[PDB]
């Protein structure tokens, strides 16, 4: 059942990457010219 | 050739350890956890003006 | 009669506009004109349980 | 039985070579004149 | 009546225009004229099945 | 008679405002006309007990 | 009637040109007037097959 913990480890790495991808949101821009 | 086919299967599983259903479920888990983090206990105050 | 639409679903409180456009906000256990008291307010699915046993929702087309 | 994993070794890198080729996208360019 | 086409197909919401150019957006459960209410939104392949058993799709040329 | 309501609730004292615009603060050992002597003070939930079995809390509007 | 040729072929989408200025793009399920429906699109060797059995082909000298 080492496959269980190895699968949990790789899925956990992918999921931690996924939630730090979910977390960040960039700002806007504002542009004018006259 | 069947060895190559099952090799394609296991390398696909090794590239992507996540099902899209699992992705959606964990995204819902993240949203509920964020809701719990942003939850305010008790009755909130009412915004009003005083004179 | 007068029908209220929940305008800001929040845990604890609730902001409402009326069919007349009258604005108000309530808490969990309180009184509401046109329905009497308040029985249950939850952020789940936007349901307000009035003392008349009715389910105040928001506007139908504002979805 | 023993040839399977080393067969998947180069192939997984080849997919990993393939997986980032769609990630990058070049932006526009613009020119003026008079 | 009014023949409705699909404008934006996404999960959750949907965008529609009429035969006359009447732009609108719907949720999963809502009422539309001429077709009853929307009972199913399929994000795959871009078809909408109404409560009357009627299908909203794209234009034939603009599919 | 004069209607009192709470503008602030703390441990230690209590803050009451009358319906006419007259406000004051009270402690455990004291008196109030129309309610009697403050037998106990509840810092929780903004409730003030008196000798006449009467509880001064916040207004229905100030809620 | 109008005679067409294939002009530009990509997988998925097809482009056809008639001599009467009728140049458009079509899908696999597409209503070609005077011909009917497309039953098969091949990205190579330049044959577009109609549900009426016609074969849309490139110009052999514009080739």
């Amino acid at each position: 059942q080492q496959e269980i913990q190895q699968r949990t480890s790789d899925m956990l790495t992918a999921a931690t990457q996924l939630v730090q991808d979910w977390k960040q949101v960039e700002t806007q821009v504002y542009t004018e010219g006259t | 050739e069947v060895i190559d086919k099952k090799a394609f299967k296991d390398m696909t599983r090794n590239l992507y350890p996540l099902n899209p259903e699992q992705v959606v479920k964990l995204k819902q888990i993240y949203e509920t956890s964020e809701y719990a983090k942003a939850a305010t206990p008790g009755t909130p105050p009412k915004p009003t003006a005083t004179s | 009669r007068i029908i209220y639409y929940i305008q800001a679903v929040i845990p604890g409180r609730a902001w409402l506009i009326g069919s007349n456009g009258s604005t108000l906000t309530v808490r969990e256990g309180s009184k509401i004109p046109g329905y009497g008291m308040v029985k249950l307010i939850d952020s789940l699915q936007g349901r307000i349980l009035t003392s008349s046993g009715q389910v105040i929702k928001f506007s139908q087309e504002d979805s």
